[PDB]
């Protein structure tokens, strides 16, 4: 239902 | 019931028995593994990490928390981890895709989640569930020889199983939050998303392995297309 992200790379 | 190695004590506690120190135990597990999985797999180069020994018998790279951007990843981690003593994570995953945004990866590095209630015993309720539910704490021993299987399993996928990523790729850390967390709380550094990842219908599936402290439980798997 819920998420959550970042970057990196 | 308690570890006394010199080379344990120095990344991870002594005792995982109770609540708290179980919960930074799994912190502690979250960094190491994947700073092991983020340098095996030449995602970052070498200068990101510090050697580090979890045994006199095995030795991994950890990120340095003295480079700027390793930091940046190590606290990502670091406030990942903190989630679990709340009991708001249900998984975190570094996801790499060919491009930046894609919700299908090419290469997946999982880590599932289950609280336990009360005194560790009982499983708070996914299909990675029911296997974790049937485990027992073994003791901080046992535990020790879970971590150490994982690194090692790691390392040996990473260098000796898997082929190298694509020459260009998007890597990053892609959480999803349990059905009890309330919808105020954020994980720091973590921006809200309606997509987490998905597969290819032909990647291949390998298991790391699983680590058991006091009340909490983990699942370590690896999806690729490389593999």
């Amino acid at each position: 239902m819920r998420y959550g992200q970042s970057p990196n790379m | 019931d308690a570890i006394d190695d010199k080379t344990w004590s120095k990344l991870f506690p002594s005792i995982v028995s109770d609540p708290d120190r179980s919960s930074n135990f799994m912190i502690r597990a979250i960094y190491v593994v994947f700073s092991a999985v983020l340098r095996q797999r030449n995602i970052l180069e070498k200068e990101y990490f510090s050697k580090n020994y979890i045994t006199e018998n095995l030795s991994c790279m950890t990120l340095s928390f003295k480079n700027l951007r390793a930091h940046q990843i190590a606290q990502l981690l670091r406030a990942a981890g903190d989630a679990t003593k709340d009991g708001f994570l249900k998984e975190i995953s570094l996801v790499v895709t060919e491009h930046d945004g894609d919700v299908e990866a090419i290469e997946v590095f999982s880590m599932k989640f289950i609280y336990f209630e009360n005194g560790g015993v009982v499983a708070r309720l996914d299909p990675h569930f029911a296997e974790l539910a049937q485990l027992r704490y073994e003791g901080a021993e046992s535990v020790r020889d879970q971590m150490v299987t994982i690194v090692r399993s790691v390392q040996f996928l990473c260098t000796k199983v898997l082929e190298p990523l694509p020459a260009e790729f998007t890597a990053n850390f892609r959480l999803k939050y349990t059905n009890d967390a309330p919808s105020n709380f954020r994980i720091d550094g973590f921006d809200d998303s309606s997509t987490f990842y998905t597969l290819p219908d032909g990647i291949q599936s390998v298991t790391i392995g699983h680590l058991r402290p006091g009340h909490h439980a983990a699942h370590m798997q690896c999806w690729s297309k490389s593999m």
